[PDB]
């Protein structure tokens, strides 16, 4: 798509915690399934989109807890998930009190902000504290987007909330489809008609070591067991000191950037093309690969849009997972 | 799509079927190729309607010049308002194409419960109740005290139609019962009247099967109009029991001893205007002398009662007898009555047939057999002439003298069943008197005469040789149609094989088996556990759905399937069961699980069509199988065996499979749907009984399905469900 | 839910839960082909349960 994306991006996951998460339908059961690719879902999240942040609530016996809160490092996170293996799974799931809280949260935020929320959802009866059809036109009114992630089935009431919200409503095959899933809520999901499009302040602190042998330096512990820290990074609306640089300016409201964080996700903005793939022989005067100079020793010739240069099947792979760019269109 | 269908062009009115359209073609084509009645079958996938609809239209347009009126015949209410809305939807787009000209007067037509108006008789919620108000506000005679006077009751609606609606017809538009109650509004008419006057310029009338084929209602549609009409029904197994019900008469004590009342009270109004007028007496023995009571029926629009229940063609014309004074045909009345009470008080069930019982009535009471047939035509225009109002008061008298007029009509097809008690009775006096036919052929029979060529439609194939035969019936086309499909759209297991490998059945005839309850409970729960989107489970009856739902409480299984899905189970009340009905299409709403448990025989499975996600899993509990059968089944069967040649085991299984596969039929409301429709006993394995369900769920029964455990059976839904949930893209239906 | 049925009322029946689609159900109240749907007799002990 050459559309515009949510780009600065408040997801906020929320996982089943069920009785229906106990069920075998998975190798393992279902919460162990869920939560190993919630694990590489947060990796891959915070490996693509590094301004953006993650919060889980695992929501258990018709009530809803705020397991870890917003924030856009992917230590915490693991971390908790790799906790929350070890928990129990009892009791009928509310998705009344967490989309609550998420809508107090995401409904005075900054405009920008796509912000999103995905249920990896499974069971099938969910109790509502107030009215289900008013929750959703609530939610309608309310600036968010929700996704829900279906094991098992798939209720009307997962559409109206996919398209309502926004979102997307999705039900699980197998592992591969289910990575297939999560992969494609990894990418940024283009906007409505209604989100705002702002101009967010934005701080670039340079990285500050011991100024020349800590010649008058400033020593200061940290800014969220933490050691004496001689020099870092600072935070120039503020001036306090921060170990890593992508943390939103605890006391400001400053959000803080290094060169490479806009850089990491401008392949989205200039987006790929599509590779003419052709299986036969078909022409071929130029029996190499552009990519890495070897033979074409299968019947799959790949070939660029607008350089119409020659690439196998590894060089597909690598070019539109990882490189992101035709190496013949830079000459 | 535009079709050539041999003569004409068609456009497919949405653009999109399967292939099995193409084969549709060829079906029908066999059907006008030769006029000659033809009976289809054409699966639930289809637009039941739109197929039906779309291929005439074709005929029609291709050689339209012998068939000026469709009569379609289905028979719920809300069928007739959806055919005429999808007729309708056809004529937008035909319109679409073509231009603005398209003459087509399209009409419903039901009742005074529901194309009445006024507002004191809207608020009564009975159809008899309805009438006799109506029978009230307007007459014969009431409306001319009405046309002399100023201050006497009357409608205002009907006056104005009367003052000027019966000359401008209702231009083109196509009504519905809502649409046809507000153009009764708008001018100010009646549109009961007007579309029974607006029949006779229709090009589809969509009515029910009790107003075409009652001999005692259908007094409508003449000969003429017949000639070339086309009549199509539709969803059209039950026409025997359709007919059945239609000639039948039942008559009990509480229904004499109001007769009796009746007679009294009548005899007082004889008295009194004897003393009140006596020149319209003689005006009716002129006109039983002279005429044949015809001499003010020219004017009758709402001095019509339920006619003669004899047929069109058993009718007579000649002078009614000894009855002319009305002191003496109360008399007659009387020694009826008296004759029917005494019969009726004999203590064992008593077969006859009709001549011996006119053998008993013209030896022991002196009644002949002509006075006994005149008896509907007398008491009619003895009702006529008193100028009495509220003929719901007079409910019984003319119920036995139209009972009187069967006995004196019919032999050798049809039987007089005594019953001194019943089933649901106990310590309660109810002897009842079933004069029952059980010849199937003798209430269609003037339908097969007057109609050029009637067509039956029917979402399920069921078993259809058998009835041609039953019908006294030759078509032209016996053509089935088969579901095609991109993809498996449903699958029907035969779980026939207990968890435990018990033989699954209902072989005890009603009286508990313990352990197959238990595997009945077990297949639920499982099935439960598996099925998203609601489940329904048709029991047998509402005697063994009782028994079941209550051994699976105190046998510890019941609240396991609450654990899964809300359950609603079902009673015989007529208010309850649709609640329990719309908390059942709430909770699938909410999301939460919900499970419908009802008997294959009651209104539950009538009128009710599966949802796209309504009934996701129809569980037919049972083979639809009774324990409450007198003797109307066995004088039936004896019937078919005797003058038709249709065994007894043949009979009864063709019953019971074509309850069970309508009550499973309807699943594929549209093509795009996954229906899993479950069999749960082990007699749907027998290969007579697998034999007779249709062509389209046969071919899609397996061998390894047939007989599968309750927890195969789950494991088979789960793979149904899951390779069924995914994207089916219309790109992949081309 | 008898008070819903007999002495309260509902709130949601205009065009949606309409009058007349409640007069077609219940026959009429004089006698009919299957009348016997509702018995003043024949109350038990766990059938009414
Ligand atoms: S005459 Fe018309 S308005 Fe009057 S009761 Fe009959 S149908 Fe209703
Ligand atoms: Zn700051
Ligand atoms: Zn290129
Ligand atoms: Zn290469």
């Amino acid at each position: 798509g050459q559309v515009r994306l949510g780009m600065m991006r408040h997801l906020y996951v929320v996982v089943d915690g069920s009785r229906t998460m106990e069920d075998q339908d998975l190798k393992p059961n279902r919460l162990t399934c869920t939560l190993k690719l919630l694990e590489y879902f947060v990796e891959e999240y915070f490996d693509q989109n590094p301004i953006s942040q993650i919060g889980i609530i695992v929501t258990k016996s018709k009530r809803a807890e705020k397991l870890t809160e917003l924030s856009g490092n992917p230590r915490k996170h693991i971390t908790s998930l790799k906790k929350a293996v070890d928990m129990t799974c009892h009791g009928e799931p509310s998705l009344y009190n967490s989309l609550s809280i998420a809508m107090q949260t995401l409904k005075h935020m900054p405009g920008h902000t796509s912000r999103e929320v995905l249920i990896i959802f499974s069971s099938l009866t969910t109790c509502d504290p107030s009215n289900i059809y008013d929750l959703i036109k609530t939610l309608k009114a309310a600036k968010i987007r929700v996704s829900v992630i279906g094991l098992s089935a798939e209720v009307r009431v997962c559409t109206v909330l996919a398209r309502e919200t926004g979102g997307t409503y999705h039900v699980i095959l197998d592992e591969s489809h289910y990575k297939e899933l999560l992969t494609h809520h990894v990418s940024p999901p283009p906007a409505s008609s209604s989100s705002e499009c702002s101009l967010i302040r934005m701080g670039f602190p340079q990285h500050t070591i011991a100024s020349l042998s800590d010649q008058d330096a400033k020593p200061s512990f940290s800014m969220a067991e933490p050691g004496l820290t001689l020099g870092g990074y600072f935070c120039p609306q503020c001036r306090a000191k921060y170990c890593e640089l992508p943390v939103e300016c605890k006391i400001c409201g400053l959000t803080l950037v290094s060169a490479p964080h806009l850089a990491r996700s401008y392949h989205h903005l200039f987006p790929l093309d599509a590779f003419q793939e052709i299986p036969l022989e078909e022409y071929n005067g130029e029996r190499f690969c552009y990519g890495c100079q070897g033979e074409l020793k299968d019947q799959h010739v790949y070939v660029c849009a607008v350089c119409q240069n020659v690439f196998c099947v590894d060089c597909d792979v690598f070019v539109h997972d990882s490189l992101h760019c035709c190496p013949g269109c830079i000459h | 799509m535009k079709l050539n269908v041999d003569g004409l062009l068609v456009y497919f009115p949405y653009d999109y079927i399967y292939p099995e359209q193409f084969s549709y073609m060829r079906e029908l084509k066999r059907t006008l190729d030769a006029k000659g009645h033809g009976v289809l079958e054409m699966p639930s996938g289809t637009g039941k309607t739109v197929s039906l609809l779309a291929l005439i239209m074709a005929y029609q347009r291709a050689y339209p010049l012998e068939v000026t009126k469709l009569i379609y015949c289905s028979r719920t209410v809300p069928e007739i308002e959806k055919v005429i809305e999808e007729l309708r939807k056809l004529l937008n787009f035909y319109e679409k194409q073509e231009g603005e000209k398209l003459p087509f007067l399209g009409l419903a037509l039901s009742s005074r419960k529901n194309l009445c108006i006024h507002p004191e008789v809207t608020p009564l919620r009975f159809g008899k109740d309805v009438d006799g108000k109506c029978h009230s506000l307007t007459a014969s005679y009431v409306r001319a005290q009405y046309q002399h006077d100023t201050s006497l009751p009357h409608c205002r609606f009907y006056e104005e139609f009367d003052a000027h609606g019966r000359e401008v017809p209702l231009p083109a538009g196509i009504y519905n019962l809502d649409d046809l109650k507000a153009l009764g509004r708008r001018q100010g008419w009646c549109p009961y009247f007007l579309a029974r006057y607006s029949i006779l310029h229709a090009n589809v009338v969509v009515y029910s099967y009790h107003y075409l084929l009652d001999p005692k209602i259908a007094d409508l549609v003449s000969k003429e109009l017949a000639r070339k009409a086309v009549v199509v029904f539709d969803e059209a197994h039950n026409i025997d029991n359709v007919c059945i019900d239609s000639m039948s008469v039942n008559l009990t004590r509480r229904t004499l001893d109001r007769c009796q009342g009746n007679l009294e009270t009548l005899q007082k109004t004889v008295l009194r205007i004897k003393e009140t007028d006596e020149q319209r007496l003689r005006d009716e023995y002129r006109r039983l002398v002279e005429g044949l009571r015809e001499a003010s029926a020219a004017r009758e629009t709402d001095a019509h009662l339920a006619n003669p229940v004899l047929p069109d063609e058993v009718l007579q014309e000649a002078v009614p007898g000894s009855i002319r004074t009305a002191e003496h045909f109360l008399g007659f009345l009387r020694r009826l009555l008296e004759y029917v009470k005494w019969r009726l008080r004999v203590q064992h069930v008593v077969q006859e047939s009709p001549p011996a019982f006119l053998s008993g009535l013209a030896q022991r009471v002196c009644i002949q057999r002509k006075p006994l047939r005149f008896c509907a035509e007398r008491l009619r225009s003895l009702l006529h002439t008193l100028e009495i109002t509220d003929l719901a008061d007079f409910s019984p008298l003319t119920l036995l003298a139209n009972f009187a007029t069967l006995v004196s009509t019919y032999a050798k097809g049809f039987t007089i069943i005594i019953e001194p008690f019943d089933d649901r009775t106990p310590t309660i006096a109810n002897p009842i008197l079933h004069f029952s036919c059980m010849d199937a052929s003798l209430a269609i029979k003037p339908v097969f005469e007057r109609f050029q060529s009637v067509i039956i439609t029917s979402g399920t194939l069921s078993p259809l040789d058998i009835y041609p035969k039953i019908l006294d019936f030759h078509p032209v086309t016996m053509a089935t149609f088969t579901m095609t499909l991109a993809r498996v759209c449903l699958c029907p297991m035969i779980i026939g094989r207990g968890n435990d490998q018990v033989a699954i059945s209902s072989k005890f005839e009603t009286r508990e088996d313990i352990a197959v309850i238990r595997n009945y409970g077990n297949l639920l729960l499982e099935m439960s556990a598996v099925v998203p989107d609601g489940i329904v489970a048709f029991f047998t009856s509402y005697q063994y759905m009782e028994s079941t739902v209550a051994s699976w409480y105190e046998q510890g299984i019941l609240e396991n399937i609450q654990r899964n899905k809300l359950l609603f189970i079902e009673t015989q009340d007529g208010a309850e069961t649709s609640v329990a009905l719309e908390k059942y299409q709430e909770a699938c709403e909410n999301g939460r699980g919900a499970i419908l448990l009802s008997v294959a025989r009651g209104k539950v499975s009538e009128g009710i069509d599966f949802v796209h996600h309504y009934g996701r899993a129809v569980i037919m509990f049972g083979v639809p199988y009774v324990y409450t059968q007198s003797r109307i089944l066995k004088a039936r069967l004896e019937y078919l065996r005797d003058q038709f040649q249709i065994r007894e085991n043949d009979f009864l299984t063709f019953d019971a499979m074509r309850h069970a596969a309508q009550c499973v039929g309807r699943a594929i409301r549209g093509k795009t749907d996954y229906g899993l429709m479950v069999f749960a006993d082990k007699r749907f394995a027998r290969g007579d009984k697998r034999g007779k369900l249709p062509r389209w769920i046969q071919e899609h029964l397996t061998d390894a399905n047939l007989n599968l455990t309750v927890d195969e059976g789950v494991q088979v839904a789960k793979y149904f469900l899951r390779q069924m949930a995914q994207p089916f893209h219309r790109e992949d239906q081309l | 839910e008898k008070g819903l049925k007999t002495m309260v009322s509902l709130g949601v029946k205009n065009p949606l839960l309409d009058l007349t689609a409640l007069e077609d159900k219940p026959l009429d109240e004089g006698y009919g082909i299957s009348s016997v749907p509702s018995a003043s007799n024949s109350k038990s002990i766990k059938e009414n349960s």
